[PDB]
Formats: structure tokens, C-alpha cells, sequence
């Protein structure tokens, strides 16, 4: 005969959703030199990247850090005044050809009964022409606020662990394409390292894949879901903004110190980007035989640059050096496939509605001096024009702008599970 | 995505099983979609989802099928129900199809 | 409620530019991507586009590529279109049609319905 | 092995290995901190009342008085405790555990008036 | 004990002080006097009699008061222009 | 029958019903439901410890050695759990709870060391 | 006495008043530090509690065991241990070895209860 048996501590797992927390803000919890990965054995478990919670989960952690990182900062209400305006032409060259502008304006000081004259030079995207009055861009649309000069914001690894009752499974299989049965599977205290990075179209910095391109799509031929593109190899990409420009220091009130820009130094020139071309092509070629797998081995393949919307999507948007980028990627999505160094021009901004939300615009300080940045470049983010084309050439564009796909693209390895400690049995024990 | 409606033309009467189905492709599983165009007012939506139906829709409609072919199915035909019908699939709709009274 | 208000009929003539207008009211506007849908007389409903109200995202389909340009504006929750370099073919109806989130399929809700004569 | 160090294995193998996942149950931030913390500690305290009201309190391993109804479950010993893994057998059994719970402290209550009368005995 | 003490006494400073209102109008041009109306010696020069442009219920309405300060509260500017001594360096409450 | 059910019950109709009462027992807004839970977690935690150092670990009900005293309850055993309710027996007995911890702990810390005494009689 | 009063006493003596302080372990931002105080608290006495589960010792204080005591980690006899000696000294004389002690009592506990299942299966 049998009877059952309570067994305590058991390995029983089912799929869940609860908080994590992370480990490394002033407020997290250390790391630890062990990442213990105990590969589990064979396992088998299911997979869907695109339903896994915490990276929305993730996405809300972030923009709640985003808002108190800024609360306790100065709030540039007074500074929406009209704005004398005059185009630079100071050594300034034909393919910047006005976006500086510097504009006088009064503005208020420690004591309200008086007031001063100042200037600046805020760029043309922030200004817009009130009737040469301007106003700065976000004066009748939401407040603006500026960033606490302290914080030097930019990715900072944020390993992430579950609450003492939880699991986090990764994935080691390196042909996992996002969603299915994983055959190999291994468990981790805590997540590797996943910096935070805020790109569009260009997935900057972050993991590579490790054996070869792949394709990630919840279902690649319906037209409307955000393909990713994580690459086998990084590619090089260099960012500068090289005019010498400086900052100073006006007193706003009883202690506010707004920094606005005062002149630039020297010679003025355009913000650009490099990337080696060879690679990039390579790289590309490598993509599109890749797609090939999904489309055919007989197919056109057709690059475009994007398509229209909004400048943050329509562009590569992304930091570097505290300011923010706008680089106009038309100068690579262009070419056909049939079955040196590229330079990008870039704009800058001052005003960022970031996080694509309505009522919260953050004013990015100046940085002294010109600015670099050398990334690693690690994937993109690509839609399929469509039009059917009866059998034709496909046509992809870059994407992107919902910043959860490029979490996305760092947290589709992983899932999240909650243990069922108390199983029963039947065995040949009797009370 | 190849779609072919079928039967271009039908002809009904009040009260009777009526079927309308369209080929696919390749499989789509559970995606798709049917709607309705009565002449002269805004298309409105029957099916979607495969058989998954509408709020406030009747019970008499109902849709089913799998791999290439899929079937949309009446019973019950109120003066009303009858219009033209329209299966869709991805960017790739299709060309409908005319229900007529008798 | 749900009401989704489109543009009164147009009349013009080939060559120029014509812009549409589809109003939203009753449900969060970002959530919900965007189709424009248009059907010639007599003929079928072939789908003109989508649109993210989010960013701004757009695609088209190259039958009407290069032509074709939408944007949004979500202060008052509307998007708009506009098409240049008309061709006579291109006379018909066009519609707006609201889909949940990054899916195409279910085009739930309707306006009221355009009517341009090339 | 270590945590889930034998999930995938067969089913001895992971009997004996119950200590280890035992042992690891246990503002913008703190708040939610503070919630999962609680949150387990409840979990821990519902399982380990579970088990009391069962009479194996204090024993990852025990034994009980219910005939086994071949209703839930008709494989023999062989199958299920060398071909077979926890997963697997939890997956098999989902709909029963429910009735096997209530059966199982249903029994406690009876074996555990008896014993009272027992030591009532002189 | 000590460092947590002081962190718990720093924090319920700053809690009683938030619910209070904040006192950005003084932060104005300072015409000031000084004060010998049955004056001592030693009080020479300590006590400054203070007057100043002030707001209203009404934001149309402004108000010409007056008040008493103290020489360390209070700097002059670069006649008898004073200011509040902290109106240069932080907000007030 | 459910929750508190037998409260108005006869004592020996409520004295079998005691799991289904055990088991029912376990941004301000989230302070005050998160200081309600942890207030709750305590309680329990307070009963499941005192029961343990009472040697009933684990038992819904348990004997122990400490003899009764009329003093306080002059009570006939059919009266106590034939006739008269719960209610009415915490209410009488109120006075008098304390002593019968304190007499019921010393036994048990007793008889625990009365045990080891006996375990290392070897 | 009463809490901690057997501070110093020799072993004996605070082993047969371990009772009170078993009892004494359990009891706007001022509302989350007092949250996770008593969270934590909660914990440490919880985890406490599943450390002696796990050897079979809950429901009990004085829970006796079968790990043969090597004499490496300590070789006084029991006159010095259990009349000569108080708590500090000793736990600070085997905070080397204790982890060590909890190793052999999860073995010792594992295989006891794998022998009493075995036992039972006994028709
Ligand atoms: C991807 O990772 C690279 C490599 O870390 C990042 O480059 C880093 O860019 C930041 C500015 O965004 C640099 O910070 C500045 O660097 C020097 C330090 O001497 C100095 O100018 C400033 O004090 C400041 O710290 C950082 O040095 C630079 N790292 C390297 C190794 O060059 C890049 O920003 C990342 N990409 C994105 C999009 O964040
Ligand atoms: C990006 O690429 C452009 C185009 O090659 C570079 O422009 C040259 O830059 C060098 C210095 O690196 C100058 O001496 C040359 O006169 C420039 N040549 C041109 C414009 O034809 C540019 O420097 C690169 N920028 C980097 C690496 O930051
Ligand atoms: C970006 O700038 C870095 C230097 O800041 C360049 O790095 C060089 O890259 C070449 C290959 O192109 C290597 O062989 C050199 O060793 C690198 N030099 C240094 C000093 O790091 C990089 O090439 C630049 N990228 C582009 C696209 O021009
Ligand atoms: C992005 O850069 C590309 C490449 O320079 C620009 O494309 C050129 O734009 C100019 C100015 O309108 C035209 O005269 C050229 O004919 C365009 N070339 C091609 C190949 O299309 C593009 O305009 C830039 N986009 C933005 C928004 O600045
Ligand atoms: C994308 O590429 C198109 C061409 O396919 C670019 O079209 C140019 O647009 C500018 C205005 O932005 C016009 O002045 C040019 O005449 C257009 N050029 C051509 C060759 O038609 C367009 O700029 C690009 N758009 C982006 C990057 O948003
Ligand atoms: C504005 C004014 O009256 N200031 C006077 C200053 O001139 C004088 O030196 C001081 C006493 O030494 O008292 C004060
Ligand atoms: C500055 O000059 C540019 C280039 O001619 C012109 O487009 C712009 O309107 C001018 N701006 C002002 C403020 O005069
Ligand atoms: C902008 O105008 C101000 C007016 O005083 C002047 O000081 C400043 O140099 C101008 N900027 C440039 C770049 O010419
Ligand atoms: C500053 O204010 C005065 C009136 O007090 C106004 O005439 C002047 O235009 C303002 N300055 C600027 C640069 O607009
Ligand atoms: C604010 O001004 C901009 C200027 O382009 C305009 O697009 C927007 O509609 C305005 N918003 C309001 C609320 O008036
Ligand atoms: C992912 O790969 C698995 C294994 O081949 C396959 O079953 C599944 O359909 C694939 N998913 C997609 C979306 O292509
Ligand atoms: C870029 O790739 C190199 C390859 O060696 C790697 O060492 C480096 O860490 C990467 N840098 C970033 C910023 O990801
Ligand atoms: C689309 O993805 C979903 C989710 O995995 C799946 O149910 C469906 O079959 C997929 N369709 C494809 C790949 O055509
Ligand atoms: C480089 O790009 C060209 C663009 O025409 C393409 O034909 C070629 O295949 C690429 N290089 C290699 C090695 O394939
Ligand atoms: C776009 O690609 C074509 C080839 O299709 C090339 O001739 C042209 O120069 C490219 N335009 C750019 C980079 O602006
Ligand atoms: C900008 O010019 C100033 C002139 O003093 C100099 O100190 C500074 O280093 C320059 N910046 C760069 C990047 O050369
Ligand atoms: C996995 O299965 C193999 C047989 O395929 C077996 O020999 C091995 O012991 C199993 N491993 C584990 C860890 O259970
Ligand atoms: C529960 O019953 C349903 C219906 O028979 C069955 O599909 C499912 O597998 C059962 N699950 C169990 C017994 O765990
Ligand atoms: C009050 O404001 C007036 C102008 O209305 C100004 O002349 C005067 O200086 C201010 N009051 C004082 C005490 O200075
Ligand atoms: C403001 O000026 C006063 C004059 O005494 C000085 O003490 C103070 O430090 C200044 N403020 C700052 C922020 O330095
Ligand atoms: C209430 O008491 C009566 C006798 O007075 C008894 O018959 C009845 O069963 C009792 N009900 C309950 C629920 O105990
Ligand atoms: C019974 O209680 C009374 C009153 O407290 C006390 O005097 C007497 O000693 C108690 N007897 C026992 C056996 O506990
Ligand atoms: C218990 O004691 C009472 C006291 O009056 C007595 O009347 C009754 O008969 C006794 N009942 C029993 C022994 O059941
Ligand atoms: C309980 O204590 C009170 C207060 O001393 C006393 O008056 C009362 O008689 C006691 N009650 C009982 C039921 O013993
Ligand atoms: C301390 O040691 C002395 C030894 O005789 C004794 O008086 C006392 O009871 C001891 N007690 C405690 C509590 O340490
Ligand atoms: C006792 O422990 C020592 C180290 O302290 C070790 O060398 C020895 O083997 C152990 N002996 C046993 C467990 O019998
Ligand atoms: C205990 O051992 C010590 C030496 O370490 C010795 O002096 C003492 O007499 C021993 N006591 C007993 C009771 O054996």
C-alpha cells in the first residue's frame, strides 16, 4: 500500500511576479564578489522575454530615481521671460548655420524689488519665436526644473536579486531567440552586471552576444512589434562635442544658483559622430544574413533611415558627458543588399522632456570644456516597412524611443519564479 | 501574406447556416480578424483574435479554424445582419465579401 | 465615452496637398496605436498606416510611400495625416482605427469617415 | 549541488537534499523592501503552520495516517521515486492537493484526540 | 548611539521645520537706522530699526512696514541699504 | 462549520473545531497595512513561542503536568465542557491566567531537565 | 532575577533560567525605522528558530543530539565547562568551530530522520 508523505524544502517552482531589489541611489545593497551560479541540471524550463514583469518593473524603479534625483534641486520657474534674441556669427561655421542664439533677458536676483540683465546662448530647438522675442520651449507646456550639478548621472551597473523566497533563472543557451522551451538553465543570486543606459535606435554599451548575431521578435512578420538586433561583436563608435564652452553662475533668488552657458571659446564647429564604416558594414551584412533565416534566402533587403515623429525617436537619442545627443542616423540606414569612417551629424538640447512623459522638462547644465565619448555599440532596434510588395524587397528602419525594449534587450536571459517548499508524496511510511 | 476570401458572392435567406472563410499563407494561428461594412456606415468589428468575439456582439456570430484556413459562421440572420464582410490578416486584408437577403 | 470624430468631407483638385483630422476622446490616447485605413469606392479597405501616440512612431507601407505623412498632437488627443502628389486612383474613403498597443489586428472603434475627390 | 541543486533530478536524489532550500527561504526603496521582507515571512509562517496543524512540525521529512486514494495518483513506487522529477510530480498531482490537505489535517485531528484519550487513560 | 542620536535629532529638526511658512519676502532692500530712544551705551549700535516694501493678501496691494533687527543678522549693501545676512547664501524658513 | 463558528457552541462542540480557527488567525497607506501585518505576525509569533516553552510545540492541544486547584475553579467537569461556553470560561478564569503560565513554564523547564537528566542515564 | 541575570553566572546556573530570555528575544519615516526594526528582529528570531527545526530541536531548549564531540575543538573536561566557566568565555572559546558544529548536526539530524522513516516503513 501507500500513504502520503509532507516533504519540506522541496525543489517545486512555479512562474510569479513580485518585487525584486537591486545590489551594487544611497540606498543599495552591497554586491558580493560570489556570483553563485548553480547550473542546474537537466532542466528545461519555458521562456517569454517579452512578458517577463521586471523589466517594467525595472523601467518604474528607473524613472522613480530619475524623479527624486531631481526634486531636491533648483526649480526654474522665474526663468520663463521673454528672450531678446540674437543669432551668433562668431565664428561660426556653414553647417552650423544658426542654432546658437544668444538672447539677453532680465532676470530676477536675491531680492525681488530689484532685478539684473544676463545673457546666455541656449540652442534654437529650445527656443521658439513668440511673434525677435523668444520664449524657451517649455514655458507654456509644463514646468522646468534643472539637474543637481552634484550627480554626474550615466549607466552605473545595477545587478538585480530576488526577496528571500524567490528564484532568478537565467538562460545560458546562445541561440535562445526569445521565446520557448530554454534547455539549458542555471539559477544566480543575483543578476550580472546591466547598465542602465538611455539610447533610441542604438542600443549603447551593455552585452554581446556571445556566439552570434541574433533576431528577437514576440512574432517577427507581423510589422508592429519592436525588432531587436543584439550583436555578435561591438562596434566602435566615437561622439564629440568639440566646442570649448563655459559655464557660469547666476543667483536666482536666496540661494539658487542657476548655471547657464556665458560664451563659447574659441572656434564654434558641429557636434558630430564616427563610426568605422568597414565594421559597421560587416556588421550589417552579418544582420542581414541573419534575416535571411526569417525571410528567405532569396529575399532584397532594404535599409532606410527612420521614418518621422517625434525628434527623441526620429533620431539617435542618447547622453553622453552629461549633455544630450541628437544624432540624425540617416547616413548609415541607407543602402540595398541583394540576394574610412561614416560621420553622423548631431544637434544638442538643453530642455528634455525625458521619459517621453507630459508635465516634467529637465534642463541638462552646460559641461566646461569639449566633451568625448567612446562607446561600444551592441545592437539596434529595427521595423519593417511592410507594404506587402507581393514578393519584393523588405524594408527595415530604425525604431525604438519606448525605452523598455532596450531593458528588453539586457533582461531576456532571466525570469523570475517563486518556490513551493511544501510538496507530498506517497511512500511506504505509516505513523 | 496571400489572402483569399471565399465565396466572392453568396446569396442567403432568413434563418440559416451561413459560412465564410478565407486562405491564408502560412499559419497564423489565433490571428485574425473579421468585420462588418453595412453600405454606407463605418466598418465595425465582428471577430478578432481568431475566435475570440467582440463585447455586445450576438452569439449567432462565431468564428473558428486553424493553420491557412479559417471560417466565420451564422445561424441565426436578423434583416440586419446581413452586409459586407471583410477578413484580415497582418497588412494584408481582405477583399470581402457581399451577403445579400434570399 | 469612446468617440473618435473625423474630418468632414473635402473636395479639390490633383496636384495638392490634403490633410485629415481624427479626434479622440474618452480613453488614455498614448495607450492605443493608431491605424488610417482607406478603401476606394466599391473596392476593398486597404491600410494606409500606423502610428505610436507615444513618440511618434510611424510606419507605412510602400504602395503609399513617400506620399503619406501623419504626426499627432496630445494636447487635444488627435492625429492627423496628410497626403501630396495625389494620383486619381487615390479618390475614396478614409478612416481611422484605434488598435491596443504594438498589435495591428483588432481595429476596434471607427470614425466617422473621409471622402476625398482627386 | 547547491539552491535547486537537484530540481531536475530524480526524485531521491532531491529527497535528501531539502535542507539547503529549507534554509533559503528566509520611500521608493524601503517601502518596498520592507513589503517583499514581510511577504516571505509570511509565506515561511503559513508553511510552517501548514505543517503544524499536520503534527510534522519541526521535520522537513515525516509521515502520516491517509491511505494514498490510487484516484490521484495510480504509478508505482519504481516510476515515481527513480524516473521522475519534482516538477513533474507536481504538475501531476495539482488538482488533489487541495483534498489531500484537508484529508491530512483531518486525520491529525482524529489521531490527535485519541492520543488526549489515551493519556486519559489511568 | 551618539551618531544615530544625532542623525534622529538632525531629522526631527528638519521635520518640525517644514511645516511652517517660508520667509523669501524679507530677502528685499533694507532702509535702516539705527536706535537711541532711551538707548544704553552698551546697546550701541546692536539693535537696527528696519524698513522695507512688503506684499499683501492681495499680490497688487504692497506695504511699507517696519521692524526691528540685530547688527549680526544683518549686512549692508556696498546710503543705509541693509540686507538680511543669509539672503545671499540659502533660502529661509 | 467556518470561522468562530462554534464561538456560541457548547466547550466540547468548539474543542473540536480549533484548526479552522488557527488557520483564519494569519503611501501611509502601505505604513499603517504594513504595521497592522508585522502587528499580526508578532501575536502569532507570540503564541507559537509561548506554546513552545510550554513543551505543546506544534499541538493544537496539549496536557501537561501542573495539577488543577479548586481555588480556581470550583467547577464539576460535565459543567465546564458539556454546559458552559468559551466566552464565559476566558472571562472566569481571567483573574487567575498569569499564575497558571508561570506554574505551567517552571513544569515544563522541569520536565525538560528531567529529560536530559534521563537521555545521558547511560 | 530576570533579563540576563545569569550574565556572569557559571553554566549551570543561567542554563536553568533560560526561560526569560527566550521570551525577552521578541519585544512618518520614525514609522519605518520602527518597521524594520521589528522586521528584523522577527527575522533573526525566525531564522533562529528554522536553524534548530532543522535539527529536530524546535519545541524544546535543552535538545540533545548525537555529534560525537571531537576533543579538537575543545578538551576541558566537564568540571571547567559546566562549574568553572560562564556563557562569554566558552562561546568566545568555540566561535572558531561552531559553524563546523552545525555541519555535523545537519548531517547527524539528515541521517536520523532518513533511519526513523525507514523504521516506519516497517509493516
Ligand atoms: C559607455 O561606456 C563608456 C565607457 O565607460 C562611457 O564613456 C564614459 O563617458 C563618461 C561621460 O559620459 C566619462 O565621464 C567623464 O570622464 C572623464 C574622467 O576622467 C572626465 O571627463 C569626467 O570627470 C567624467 O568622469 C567617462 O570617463 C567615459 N569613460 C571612458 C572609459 O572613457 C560612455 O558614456 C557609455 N555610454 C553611455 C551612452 O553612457
Ligand atoms: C570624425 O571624422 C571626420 C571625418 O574624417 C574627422 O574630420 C577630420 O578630423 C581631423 C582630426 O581628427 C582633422 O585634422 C581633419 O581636417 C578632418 N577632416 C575632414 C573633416 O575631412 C573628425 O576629426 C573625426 N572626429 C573624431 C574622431 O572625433
Ligand atoms: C575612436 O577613438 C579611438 C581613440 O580614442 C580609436 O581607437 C583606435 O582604434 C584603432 C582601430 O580603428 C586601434 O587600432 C587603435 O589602437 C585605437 N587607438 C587608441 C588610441 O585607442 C577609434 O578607432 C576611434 N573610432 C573611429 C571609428 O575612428
Ligand atoms: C540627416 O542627414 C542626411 C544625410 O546628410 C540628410 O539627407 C540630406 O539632406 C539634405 C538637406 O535636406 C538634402 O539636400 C539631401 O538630398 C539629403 N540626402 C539624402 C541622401 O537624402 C538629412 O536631411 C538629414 N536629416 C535631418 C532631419 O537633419
Ligand atoms: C530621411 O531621408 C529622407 C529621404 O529619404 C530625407 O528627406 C529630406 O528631407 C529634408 C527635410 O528634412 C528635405 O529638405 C530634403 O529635400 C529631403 N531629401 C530628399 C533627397 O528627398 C529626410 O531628411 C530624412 N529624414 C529624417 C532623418 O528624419
Ligand atoms: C548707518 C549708521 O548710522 N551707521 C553707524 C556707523 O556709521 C557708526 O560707525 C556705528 C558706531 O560706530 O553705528 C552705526
Ligand atoms: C540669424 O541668421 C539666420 C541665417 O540667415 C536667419 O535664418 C535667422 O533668422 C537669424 N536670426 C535672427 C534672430 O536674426
Ligand atoms: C551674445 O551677446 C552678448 C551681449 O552682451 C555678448 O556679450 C556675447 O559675446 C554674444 N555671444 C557671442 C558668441 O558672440
Ligand atoms: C527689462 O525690463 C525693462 C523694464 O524694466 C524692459 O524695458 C526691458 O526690455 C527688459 N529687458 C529686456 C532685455 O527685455
Ligand atoms: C505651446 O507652444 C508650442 C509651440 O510650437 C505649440 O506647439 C503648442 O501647441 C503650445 N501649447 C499650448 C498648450 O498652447
Ligand atoms: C524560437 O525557437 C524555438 C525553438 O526552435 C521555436 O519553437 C519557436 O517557434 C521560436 N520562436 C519564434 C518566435 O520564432
Ligand atoms: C567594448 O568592447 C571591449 C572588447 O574588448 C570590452 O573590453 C569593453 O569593456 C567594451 N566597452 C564597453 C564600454 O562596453
Ligand atoms: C507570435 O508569438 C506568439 C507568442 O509566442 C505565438 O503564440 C504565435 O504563434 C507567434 N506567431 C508567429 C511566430 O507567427
Ligand atoms: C560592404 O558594403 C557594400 C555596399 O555595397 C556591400 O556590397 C559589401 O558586401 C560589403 N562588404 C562585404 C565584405 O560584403
Ligand atoms: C545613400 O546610399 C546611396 C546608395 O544607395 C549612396 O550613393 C549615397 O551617397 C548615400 N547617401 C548618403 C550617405 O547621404
Ligand atoms: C578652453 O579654453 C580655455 C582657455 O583658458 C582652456 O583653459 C581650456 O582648457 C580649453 N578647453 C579645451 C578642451 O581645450
Ligand atoms: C540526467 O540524466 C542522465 C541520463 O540522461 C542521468 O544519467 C543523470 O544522472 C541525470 N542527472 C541528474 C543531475 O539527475
Ligand atoms: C486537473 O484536471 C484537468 C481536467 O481533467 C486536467 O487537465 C489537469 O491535468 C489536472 N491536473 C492535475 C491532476 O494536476
Ligand atoms: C517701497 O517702495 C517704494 C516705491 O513704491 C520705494 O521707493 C521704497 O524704497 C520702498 N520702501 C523703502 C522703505 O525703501
Ligand atoms: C553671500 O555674501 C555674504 C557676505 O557676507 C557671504 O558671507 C556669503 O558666503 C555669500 N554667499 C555665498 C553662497 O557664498
Ligand atoms: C444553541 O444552544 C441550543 C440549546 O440552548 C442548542 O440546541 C444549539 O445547538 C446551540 N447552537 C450552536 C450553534 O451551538
Ligand atoms: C490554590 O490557590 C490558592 C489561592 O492562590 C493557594 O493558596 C494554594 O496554595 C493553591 N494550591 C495549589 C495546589 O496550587
Ligand atoms: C457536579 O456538581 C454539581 C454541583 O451542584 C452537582 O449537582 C452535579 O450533579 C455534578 N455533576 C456531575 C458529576 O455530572
Ligand atoms: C478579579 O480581580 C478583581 C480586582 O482585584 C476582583 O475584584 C475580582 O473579584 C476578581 N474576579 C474574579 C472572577 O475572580
Ligand atoms: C559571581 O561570582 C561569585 C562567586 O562566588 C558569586 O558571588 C556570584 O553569585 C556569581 N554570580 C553571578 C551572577 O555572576
Ligand atoms: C577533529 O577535528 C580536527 C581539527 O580540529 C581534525 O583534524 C580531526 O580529524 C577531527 N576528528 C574527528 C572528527 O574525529
Ligand atoms: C579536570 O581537568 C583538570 C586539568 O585540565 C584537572 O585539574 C581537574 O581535576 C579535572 N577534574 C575532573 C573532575 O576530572
Amino acid at each position: 500500500n501507500l500513504w502520503v508523505t509532507v516533504y519540506y524544502g522541496v525543489p517545486v517552482w512555479k512562474d510569479a511576479e513580485t518585487t525584486l531589489f537591486c545590489a551594487s541611489t544611497h540606498a543599495c545593497v552591497p554586491t558580493d564578489p560570489n556570483p553563485q551560479e548553480i547550473h542546474l541540471e537537466n532542466v528545461t524550463e519555458e521562456f517569454n522575454m517579452w512578458k517577463n514583469n521586471m523589466v517594467e518593473q525595472m523601467h518604474t524603479d528607473i524613472i522613480s530615481l530619475w524623479d527624486q534625483s531631481l526634486k531636491p534641486c533648483v526649480k526654474l520657474t522665474p526663468l520663463c521671460v521673454t528672450l531678446q534674441c540674437t543669432n551668433v556669427t562668431n565664428n561660426i561655421t556653414d553647417d552650423m548655420r544658426g542654432e546658437l542664439k544668444n538672447c539677453s533677458f532680465n532676470m530676477t536676483t536675491e531680492l525681488r524689488d530689484k532685478k539684473q540683465k544676463v545673457y546666455s546662448l541656449f540652442y534654437r530647438l529650445d527656443v521658439v519665436q513668440i511673434n525677435k522675442e523668444y520664449r524657451l520651449i517649455n514655458c507654456n507646456t509644463s514646468a522646468i526644473t534643472q539637474a543637481c550639478p552634484k550627480v554626474s548621472f550615466e549607466p552605473i551597473p545595477i545587478h538585480y536579486c530576488a526577496p528571500a523566497g524567490f528564484a532568478i533563472l537565467k538562460c545560458k543557451d546562445k541561440k535562445f531567440n526569445g521565446t520557448g522551451p530554454c534547455p539549458s538553465v542555471s539559477t544566480v543570486q543575483c543578476t550580472h552586471g546591466i547598465k542602465p543606459v538611455v539610447s533610441t535606435q542604438l542600443l549603447l554599451n551593455g552585452s554581446l552576444a556571445e556566439e552570434e548575431v541574433m533576431i528577437r521578435s514576440e512574432n517577427i512578420t507581423n510589422n508592429a512589434k519592436n525588432i531587436l538586433v543584439q550583436f555578435n561583436t561591438p562596434v566602435q563608435i566615437n561622439c564629440t562635442r568639440p566646442n570649448n564652452n563655459t559655464r557660469k553662475s547666476i543667483r536666482i533668488g536666496p540661494g539658487q544658483a542657476f548655471y547657464a552657458t556665458g560664451d563659447i571659446i574659441g572656434d564654434i564647429r558641429q557636434a558630430h559622430c564616427n563610426v568605422s564604416k568597414a565594421t559597421w558594414n560587416e556588421t550589417l551584412g552579418k544582420v542581414v544574413k541573419q534575416l535571411r533565416k526569417h525571410f528567405g534566402n532569396n529575399t532584397i533587403i532594404r535599409f532606410a533611415n527612420s521614418s518621422g515623429g517625434d525628434l527623441e525617436v526620429t533620431t539617435h537619442s542618447f547622453n553622453c558627458g552629461g549633455e544630450f545627443f541628437y544624432c540624425n542616423t540617416s547616413g548609415l540606414f541607407n543602402s540595398t543588399w541583394i540576394s574610412d569612417s561614416i560621420t553622423l551629424p548631431c544637434r544638442i538640447k538643453q530642455i528634455i522632456n525625458m521619459w517621453q512623459r507630459i508635465g516634467q522638462a529637465m534642463y541638462a547644465p552646460p559641461i566646461q570644456g569639449v566633451i568625448r565619448c567612446v562607446s561600444n555599440i551592441t545592437g539596434l532596434i529595427l521595423t519593417r516597412d511592410g507594404g506587402s510588395t507581393n514578393s519584393t524587397t523588405e524594408t527595415f528602419r530604425p525604431g525604438g524611443g519606448d525605452m523598455r525594449d532596450n531593458w528588453r534587450s539586457e533582461l531576456y536571459k532571466y525570469k523570475v519564479v517563486k518556490i513551493e517548499p511544501l510538496g507530498v508524496a506517497p511512500t511506504r511510511c505509516k505513523r | 501574406i496571400q489572402v483569399t476570401q471565399s465565396p466572392s458572392s453568396l446569396s442567403a435567406s432568413v434563418g440559416d447556416r451561413v459560412t465564410i472563410t478565407c486562405r491564408a499563407s502560412q499559419g497564423i494561428s489565433n490571428y485574425l480578424a473579421w468585420y462588418q461594412q453595412k453600405p454606407g456606415k463605418v466598418p465595425k468589428l465582428l471577430i478578432y483574435g481568431a475566435s475570440t468575439l467582440q463585447s455586445g456582439v450576438p452569439s449567432r456570430f462565431s468564428g473558428s479554424g486553424s493553420g491557412t484556413d479559417f471560417t466565420l459562421t451564422i445561424s441565426s440572420l436578423q434583416p440586419e445582419d446581413f452586409a459586407t464582410y471583410y477578413c484580415q490578416i497582418y497588412e494584408t486584408f481582405g477583399q470581402g465579401t457581399k451577403v445579400d437577403i434570399k | 465615452q469612446v468617440q473618435l470624430v473625423q474630418s468632414g468631407a473635402e473636395v479639390k483638385k490633383p496636384g495638392a496637398s490634403v490633410k485629415v483630422s481624427c479626434k479622440t476622446s474618452g480613453y488614455t490616447f498614448t495607450d492605443f496605436y493608431m491605424h488610417w485605413m482607406r478603401q476606394a469606392p466599391g473596392q476593398g479597405l486597404e491600410w494606409m498606416g500606423w502610428i505610436n501616440p507615444t513618440g511618434g512612431g510611424v510606419n507605412y507601407a510602400h504602395k503609399f510611400q513617400g506620399r503619406v505623412t501623419m504626426t499627432r498632437d496630445t494636447s487635444i488627443s488627435t492625429a492627423y495625416m496628410e497626403l501630396s502628389r495625389l494620383t486619381s486612383d487615390d479618390t475614396g474613403v478614409y478612416y481611422c482605427a484605434r488598435s491596443p498597443a504594438r498589435e495591428l489586428l483588432p481595429l476596434d472603434y471607427w470614425g466617422q469617415g473621409t471622402l476625398v475627390t482627386v | 549541488l547547491g539552491f535547486l541543486g537537484a530540481a531536475g533530478s530524480t526524485m531521491g536524489a532531491a529527497s535528501m537534499t531539502l535542507t539547503v532550500q529549507a534554509r533559503n527561504l528566509l520611500t521608493v526603496w524601503g517601502i518596498k523592501q520592507l513589503q517583499a521582507r514581510v511577504l516571505a515571512v509570511e509565506r515561511y509562517l503559513r508553511d510552517q503552520q501548514l505543517l503544524g496543524i499536520w503534527g510534522c512540525s519541526g521535520k522537513l521529512i515525516c509521515c502520516t495516517n491517509v491511505p494514498w486514494n490510487s484516484s490521484w495518483s495510480n504509478r508505482n513506487l519504481s516510476e515515481i521515486w527513480d524516473n521522475m522529477t519534482w516538477l513533474q510530480w507536481d504538475k501531476e498531482i495539482s488538482n488533489y492537493t487541495q483534498i489531500i490537505y484537508g484529508l491530512l489535517e483531518e486525520s491529525q485531528n482524529q489521531q490527535e484526540k485519541n492520543e488526549q484519550d489515551l493519556l486519559a487513560l489511568d | 548611539m551618539v551618531e544615530q542620536m544625532h542623525t534622529d535629532i538632525i531629522s526631527l529638526w528638519d521635520q518640525s521645520l517644514k511645516p511652517c511658512v517660508k520667509l523669501t519676502p524679507l530677502c528685499v532692500t533694507l532702509q535702516c537706522t539705527n536706535v537711541t530712544n532711551n538707548i544704553t551705551d552698551d546697546m550701541r549700535g546692536e539693535l537696527k530699526n528696519c524698513s522695507f516694501n512688503m506684499t499683501t493678501e492681495l499680490r497688487d496691494k504692497k506695504q511699507k512696514v517696519y521692524s526691528l533687527f540685530y547688527r549680526l543678522d544683518v549686512v549692508q549693501i556696498n546710503n543705509k541699504e541693509y540686507r538680511l545676512i543669509n539672503c545671499n547664501t540659502s533660502a529661509i524658513t
